[PDB]
């Protein structure tokens, strides 16, 4: 109806602002990957643990390239 | 009240922002809805509106005659263009988030507040000394060697 | 050298622990007065940069008090829990409150303020 | 009087506009733990007046020279930024408290300490004699001040190096 | 199942292909699930401003303050500390 379309707008905003904080900080993330890391952080997950993973899978994708 | 102010800074006075032929734009008196401390910053903000009104009134009046006076006013609107354009923007920012106060609106003018004052006496010297003819191309030039980069 | 007063009518099971937290405040009221004074030019180009680098830690000590009040709103901050949180601050603000009292005891400026930082986690 | 109400007035005393009224900003009830922190915070706004009066009293008379303008027009680029900070602080008032302000405004308690004491050391100096009295503030050593004043000197000494690349004259 | 989508986004592969990495991701995430530090969005905010100021980008440090309020304005996010703690680390 309406309250189901007002929520899809307030999420496209926040997902557009977090993409600005992401580029001025020069994280290699992009709009597709960043939506995965946000969902995870909503359920409650150690960002000291989740960031060690991303700092590793990006560190192994080079040995294969 | 925001859109009320952004018109008062455009050249349209109303009940909240009365107009006086001698002093200039100013707030009428204390208002219960707003705080009693803002009654100052607005008066500091109107010191800018008075300039634009006294500008555009002179621009329209064309007053003295001569092409060099016609062209001066013709150019005087060009320097005054970024003022208007920067005022249209304020409404857009307030249309987005409804948490912006007068503080941010006062902050946005910034450059116009330190420009109009120095470009106010240049007009006053003309209307007070009957500067007729090409002599304007010096009276404006003698003030072109000012220190203020914006001016 | 600051002295404090607590309460005539308070639980003894608190006052003995209050006096265990204050030595980070008294050791702080002598650092912030060392900054606002040894910044005067008539003290050399060393007693200045010593007071500047001694200010960044004061900034990080003000953040550690902010994060406690925001954690105090949820009530998760018991008095016993406080005595453990400030321990990194009770050791640092105990070092600086000893240099700021040993640089002003014997008036030092210039090299003699760079020697004391070489004899003194 | 709620703590939030104090946070509302303080964000104005940082500018000059006055519970907190106008040399210390004497506040006039509330608990002693609140009045003390307001006093120091309110006083920072008072400094902003001393630096504003100079860039307004001398922006009036036209007999201050060409150097006295590049100085009075370089005390404004170091004030728009102080107007950007007040912008950010106001958007969060809709959370921040007194003890949270102290860390926010601990640095602009110094820049508003050098500038408010740089306009008193050079009061009656016009022309090059002013570009020589804002250079006697560089022999300081403090890496935060010597890298601020050594920028205002790079603007004030631009008109002087404009005559030179083109000394009292006699009409 | 959601951890396996991540290993397919970062590494471009299918879940039948990449299974050594996903074996390493269950090792780290698992046994480290519970949050270890007290959660507050205030402290994490004053560290993303302190970081964008340190890069001479003082204009984006005051834009974040306007984007962090909108997150509270809408109210579809339960744990705002976590997602910021992570965006700051990357």
């Amino acid at each position: 109806a309406a309250a189901a379309a007002a929520n899809l707008n307030a999420v496209r905003e926040t997902m557009d602002v977090l993409l600005e904080i992401s580029r001025i900080l020069n994280t290699g993330l992009d709009m597709e990957t960043l939506s995965i890391c946000v969902r995870l952080c909503e359920q409650g997950i150690n960002p000291e643990a989740l960031s060690s993973v991303i700092k590793e899978l990006r560190k192994a994708t080079e040995a294969l390239k | 009240m925001i859109h009320e102010l952004l018109l008062a800074l455009s050249g349209y006075p109303g009940s909240i922002f009365t107009w006086n032929k001698r002093s200039g734009l100013q707030v009428s008196q204390d208002f219960p809805f707003l705080h009693p401390s803002e009654t100052s910053v607005l008066n500091r903000l109107c010191r800018l509106g008075t300039d634009y009104i006294r500008f555009t009134e002179f621009i329209e009046q064309y007053t003295l005659h001569g092409i060099y006076l016609r062209a001066f006013c013709t150019g005087l609107d060009s320097v005054l263009q970024p003022y208007r354009q920067a005022l249209l923007d304020l409404e857009q920012e307030f249309l987005g988030d409804p948490h912006l106060s007068i503080s941010h609106v006062n902050y946005f003018l910034d450059q116009f507040q330190l420009l109009f004052p120095s470009v106010m006496v240049v007009v006053e010297q003309i209307k007070s000394q009957k500067i007729h003819g090409c002599q304007i191309l010096e009276t404006v030039y003698k003030h072109s060697c000012g220190g203020l980069p914006p001016v | 050298s600051r002295t404090f007063l607590v309460d005539p009518n308070l639980d003894l099971s608190i006052r003995e622990l209050v006096h265990r937290i204050l030595p980070v405040a008294a050791s702080y009221s002598a650092v912030t007065r060392f900054i606002e004074e040894k910044s005067s030019f008539e003290y050399g180009q060393v007693n200045h940069a010593l007071a500047a680098a001694m200010r960044t830690l004061v900034k990080e000590h003000l953040i550690l008090v902010s994060q406690l009040e925001q954690l105090h709103r949820q009530g998760l901050l018991s008095l016993q829990k406080l005595w453990f949180y400030i321990q990194p601050a009770m050791r640092t603000m105990d070092i600086l409150a000893s240099l700021a009292t040993s640089v002003d005891k014997g008036e030092c400026l210039g090299g003699s303020t760079l020697s004391l930082l070489h004899d003194r986690q | 009087i709620t703590e939030a109400a104090l946070v509302r007035d303080i964000l104005y005393v940082f500018q000059g506009i006055d519970n907190i009224k106008m040399n210390c900003y004497k506040v006039e009830n509330l608990s002693r733990s609140l009045r003390d922190t307001a006093v120091r915070l309110s006083e920072l706004g008072w400094l902003h007046n001393k630096i504003r009066r100079y860039t307004d009293q001398r922006s009036l008379d036209r007999s201050f020279g060409l150097v006295g303008q590049s100085f009075c027009a370089a005390l404004h680029q170091e004030l728009r930024e102080y107007y950007r900070l007040l912008s950010v602080l106001h958007s969060q008032l809709q959370s921040l408290t007194l003890r949270r302000l102290l860390v926010w405004t601990y640095d602009p308690k110094i820049r508003l300490k050098t500038l408010a004491a740089l306009v008193d050391h050079c009061q009656g100096r016009k022309g090059g004699e002013l570009a020589s009295a804002v250079h006697a503030y560089t022999k300081t050593g403090d890496p935060y001040m010597r890298s601020l004043v050594q920028h205002i000197l790079s603007l004030v000494s631009h008109p002087v190096l404009s005559f030179l690349y083109r000394v009292a004259s006699d009409p | 199942v959601l951890l396996q989508n991540l290993c397919c986004r970062i590494l471009g592969r299918s879940e039948a292909d990449v299974a050594q990495q996903f074996q390493y991701a269950v090792r780290v995430i698992g046994s480290n699930f519970a949050p270890t530090v007290e959660r507050d969005e205030f402290l994490v905010a004053e560290k993303i401003k302190k970081e964008l100021i340190r890069q001479r980008r003082e204009a984006d440090a005051a834009l974040f303050s306007e984007l962090h309020r909108k997150l509270h304005s809408q109210g579809v996010l339960k744990n705002k500390w976590s997602i910021l703690y992570l965006l700051l680390s990357l």
